[PDB]
């Protein structure tokens, strides 16, 4: 999904 | 109305191993990260995990590293924290909690909270309470009004939950902080003013829960011909 | 790491009045921070986030401003329920994110005497081998009270514990409970069993007794 793609910018 | 109702938790032995659950409801699941914050003395609030919407990643703080894993399963809308070579420093209420929308970024806060779970990391055994009635009587009485409660003794860990009447009343009652008795078990007392004139028409029941030990208690409370 | 350090500790501030609680990052945060509410025993309740955006439905009384790494909030026209332990937290290195240690306010109110109880011991319990006695000083402010058990008129020393509850929401008073624990032998070697509650707002101390025969 799109929230994924930004939430896993964040964690990583 | 949303909800994040935690369970799990409790006592378990140093370097144990324990899994908390947090189901949601009240809002889509799946579309937000999701923190486990965890609050003891000293310490104060910290992080101790998160995890994407997805689960497609986690954050660890290096404290936890390699002892703690979070995961979710959004088919049952869960989010679970696997808790793995305890420490006695690990002992804390450990808080689940919701992130607002990632579409809010920069501002990813903290919005619903759910009601805590107590960890003991202990390798001392649980104890049950006893639960003892503190009656109305002339010499609790003062203005019309009279005093009743439980006296809820020597338990081990916290803690224990009381109310009053399955949560009817909830008007007036005192619940106070617990005592570290000299045997290392707790002391408790709750208890409720209400009107002298119905102490012969009302009825008093404390509930006492002490999830620990599975204990639940209901204590009726009667008056003393005294 | 980013730490957040909070001041005061503790405040104390009329109903009516207006509180102002800081919190400074230790590094610039730019307007990622966020403050909770926190009364004992259940989960910080979000205030504002953005640094001063007004969570929904919080009372506009509640007010945060700040950017970078001074930051404040204000609430105005206390009540008695803004008793709470309120928190700031940055969010600026989201997942990763860090707490202040918290700012404790307490709300002033006039002086009140406690209303005293007591409980002589159950049944259930003297069966079990062991008596405990319990005083109950309800509603009182300041926080500062005494209890003195008496047994036979002879001051206690050593078998008693007490606490005090956490400020009441609504009135802004505290409760005190007292257990005297005696074992049942004990207990029976004696007949007047008292307390003795000193405090501000009483012109002499209050005896709350009774006779182990009669109770």
């Amino acid at each position: 999904s799109k929230r994924s793609f930004i939430e896993d910018l964040l964690f990583n | 109305e949303v909800q994040l109702v935690e369970s799990g938790g409790g006592l378990v032995l140093p370097g144990g191993s324990l899994r908390l659950s947090c189901s949601a409801s009240g809002f889509t699941f799946s579309d937000f990260s999701m923190h486990w914050v965890r609050q003891s003395p000293g310490k104060g609030l910290e992080y101790v995990s998160a995890i994407t919407s997805s689960g497609s990643s986690t954050y660890y703080p290096d404290s936890v590293k390699g002892r703690f894993t979070i995961s979710r399963d959004n088919s049952k809308n869960t989010l679970y924290l696997q808790m793995g070579s305890l420490r006695v420093e690990d002992t804390a209420v450990y808080w689940c909690v919701k992130n607002s929308d990632v579409f809010r970024f920069p501002h990813l806060y903290f919005d619903v909270w759910g009601r805590g779970t107590l960890v003991t990391v202990s390798s001392a055994s649980t104890k049950g309470p006893s639960v003892f009635p503190l009656a109305p009587s002339s010499k609790s009485t003062s203005g019309g009004t009279a005093a009743l409660g439980c006296l809820v003794k020597d338990y081990f860990p916290e803690p224990v939950t009381v109310s009053w009447n399955s949560g009817a009343l909830t008007s007036g009652v005192h619940t106070f902080p617990a005592v570290l008795q000299s045997s290392g078990l707790y002391s408790l007392s709750s208890v409720v003013t209400v009107p002298s004139s119905s102490l012969g028409t009302q009825t008093y029941i404390c509930n006492v829960n002490h999830k620990p030990s599975n204990t639940k208690v209901d204590k009726r409370v009667e008056p003393k011909s005294c | 790491d980013i730490v957040m350090t909070q001041s005061p500790a503790t405040l104390s501030v009329s109903p009516g009045d207006r509180a102002t609680l800081s919190c400074r990052a230790s590094q610039s945060v730019s307007s990622n921070l966020a403050w909770y509410q926190q009364k004992p025993g259940q989960a910080p309740r979000l205030l504002i986030y953005g640094a001063s955006t007004r969570a929904a439905g919080i009372p506009a009384r509640f007010s945060g401003s700040g950017s970078g790494t001074e930051f404040t909030l204000t609430i105005s026209s206390l009540q008695s329920e803004d008793f709470a332990v309120y928190y700031c937290q940055q969010y600026d290195n989201w997942p990763s994110i860090t707490f202040g240690q918290g700012t404790r306010l307490e709300i002033k109110r006039t002086v009140a005497a406690p209303s005293v109880f007591i409980f002589p011991p159950s049944d259930e319990q003297l069966k079990s081998g062991t008596a405990s006695v319990v005083c109950l000083l309800n509603n009182f402010y300041p926080r500062e009270a005494k209890v003195q058990w008496k047994v036979d008129n002879a001051l206690q020393s050593g078998n008693s514990q007490e606490s005090v509850t956490e400020q009441d929401s609504k009135d802004s008073t505290y409760s005190l409970s007292s257990t005297l624990t005696l074992s049942k032998a004990d207990y029976e070697k004696h007949k007047v069993y008292a307390c003795e509650v000193t405090h501000q707002g009483l012109s002499s101390p209050v005896t709350k007794s009774f006779n182990r025969g009669e109770c």
